[PDB]
């Protein structure tokens, strides 16, 4: 109705990790309340003009996806792209990426990714440094973002990055 | 793989008594205070438009995709809702307990009222088998979850198998084995849950892993969008709404009509041996008495996946590892080759396979139904 382009996004990434809280930046919904713990799905709406363009994205987050040491095929069915998040503090939420991350690569190439860091906001608990994650950023062909949702910085870079790679994908999909 | 909190602290977390927007009137421990939890059993304990049955289960989903249990009781002409929230599965101990309560609630027993949910919110959860007493005349045993469901004793397998004809549920259990999205609608709120709890069941060893919603309330019809793989009941008057959606790629079953519709392929594609064997299983009367419908979808699922076993390599100086390639080029038909690599998308199996290689590489030791079923 009142866009140009409608895009779906998944955000997939341990619990706590900051998606809730990435999303909250992300929203343009009245209501900022999760549904994770009611229904254990949650889905949070933007609007955005990019070069006269008016872009809709939906996206959607399920509960305990810690518990999936591989995110299999069948999750990113009707997905347009996904935010990968891991939290630079937590080891065990950057293993966890990096195994989902080779299965899109097998399994659901053609779905737009990005790889992002969040809670990169405190130097002494640090734990995944960013040339790590750089270098697997590298390896797996895609881009990285190190983000504080807390303090709201690269927030908008990042979610402006899956947002064009999504448009663009469609537009070089429509020109055969 | 399973969904159902294994470690539960109490037999129950709230009790509410809810009447005509909907409002708590009455709860227990008094001192429940969670208001976010309370509002949302509001809604949840009146699904739909107003304008049936009396009882139904609706699910709550936690942080770490486990599930609450909202055993409810719905009033004569939907004037009040009793519920209890329990991650305790007992579907025929709570049922009766709401009863037992909601005469209480009527004939003004406070004391009563107060004993039986004090006493039962106070007891350890017992082992499977010990006896609990509802009052002196009168007691359930705790359940034994590890057993197959059996009818008519199993209240949701009971009433799926009743309302949902024979084809039909060949088609949900297809469905569910291509990780779907699925919609069933139903005019009976007891009718819709035993349905989605009932046809989920037959997965067993394997658990739906993505979105569960036995009943979805007005306010979040929305997320019939959802495009990840899910598993969603709505009343019949909410039909319209869904149907306005104009939802692609969608499963949808009305019970009440026992109509489905589906896009896909799915029940046919799927080893026709199989589900041959399975379906004339489901159309004898005495293999469906008893536990006969569950042990037929068991049948069905070792047969499926049971030779996920000859795919554990097992090389010493650890640890246990599933070989996917293994698994998928050793089969007996072309269908079982195309399903087998089929399965190896799928998520259900994913939580069912690693869950077996943790079990295993931890030396536990363990038995169950479907490994029988295998040997
Ligand atoms: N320090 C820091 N904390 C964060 C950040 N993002 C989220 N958090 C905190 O981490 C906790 C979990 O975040 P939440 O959004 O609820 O996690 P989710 O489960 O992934 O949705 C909350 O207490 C947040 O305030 C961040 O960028 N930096």
């Amino acid at each position: 109705r009142d866009y140009d382009h409608l895009f779906k996004l998944l955000i997939i990434g341990d619990s706590g990790v900051g998606k809730s809280s990435l999303l909250l930046r992300f929203a343009d919904n009245t209501f900022s309340g999760s549904y994770i713990t009611t229904i254990g799905v949650d889905f949070k709406i933007r609007t955005v003009e990019i070069n006269g363009e008016k872009v809709k994205l939906q996206i959607w987050d399920t509960a305990g996806q810690e518990r999936f040491r591989t995110i299999t095929s069948t999750y990113y069915r009707g997905t347009h792209g996904v935010i990968v998040v891991y939290d630079v503090t937590s080891a065990e939420s950057f293993v966890n990426v990096k195994r989902w991350l080779h299965e899109i690569n097998q399994n659901c190439d053609d779905v737009c990714r990005i790889l992002v860091g969040n809670k990169n906001d405190d130097p002494e608990r640090k734990v995944v440094e960013t040339e790590d994650a750089y270098k697997f950023a590298g390896q797996m062909g895609i881009q990285l973002f190190e983000t504080s949702a807390k303090e709201n910085v690269n927030v908008e870079e990042m979610f402006n990055c899956i947002t064009e790679l999504v448009l663009r994908a469609k537009k070089d999909n429509l020109a055969k | 793989g399973s969904r159902i909190k294994q470690n539960p602290e109490t037999t129950f977390e709230v009790y509410v008594e809810v009447a005509y927007d909907p409002e708590v009137q009455r709860q227990f421990p008094e001192d429940y205070s969670d208001q976010e939890v309370l509002q949302t059993l509001t809604k949840f304990c009146f699904p739909f438009y107003v304008d049936v049955g009396q009882n139904f289960t609706f699910v709550l989903t936690d942080i770490d995709s486990k599930q609450r249990f909202g055993f409810c009781r719905l009033s004569s002409g939907a004037k009040s809702c009793f519920c209890i929230l329990s991650y305790l599965p007992w579907f025929e101990v709570f049922y009766k307990l709401l009863n037992i309560l909601a005469d209480y609630t009527t004939k003004r027993q406070e004391n009563q009222w107060n004993e039986l949910l004090e006493t039962l919110h106070k007891l350890p959860i017992p082992d499977p088998g010990v006896s609990v007493h509802l009052s002196v005349h009168s007691y359930f045993t705790v359940p034994d979850t590890r057993e197959l469901p059996s009818i008519p004793e199993n209240r949701n397998l009971t009433e799926y198998f009743v309302a949902v004809d024979v084809n039909n549920m060949l088609h949900l259990y297809a469905s569910m084995l291509y990780e779907r999205r699925i919609l069933i609608i139903c005019s009976k709120l007891s009718t819709l849950t035993a349905c989605i709890h009932g046809s989920a069941a037959m997965l067993y060893p394997m658990y739906w892993q993505h979105v569960y919603i036995p009943v979805l309330p007005p306010h979040l019809l929305d997320y019939c969008c959802a495009p990840m793989p899910y598993l969603i009941g709505i009343h019949l008057s909410l039909m319209e709404k869904v149907r306005n959606m104009a939802l692609d790629d969608v499963v949808i079953l009305n019970v009440d009509t026992n109509t489905l519709e589906t896009p896909f392929d799915d029940l046919q594609s799927l080893p026709n041996d199989v589900i041959s064997s399975l379906k004339n299983r489901l159309k004898k009367v005495s293999t469906t008495t008893g536990d006969g419908v569950a042990r037929a979808f068991l049948k069905a699922q070792a047969a499926f996946f049971g030779s996920y076993r000859n795919a554990l390599k097992i090389e010493p100086e650890e640890p246990i590892t599933f070989c996917e390639e293994a698994f998928v080029s050793h089969y007996r038909s072309g269908a079982m080759r195309q399903f087998l690599q089929n399965a190896t998308q799928l998520q259900l199996f994913k939580q069912f396979i690693d869950g077996r290689l943790d079990l295993l590489n931890s030396g536990e030791g363990f038995s169950d139904v479907f490994e029988e079923e295998i040997n």
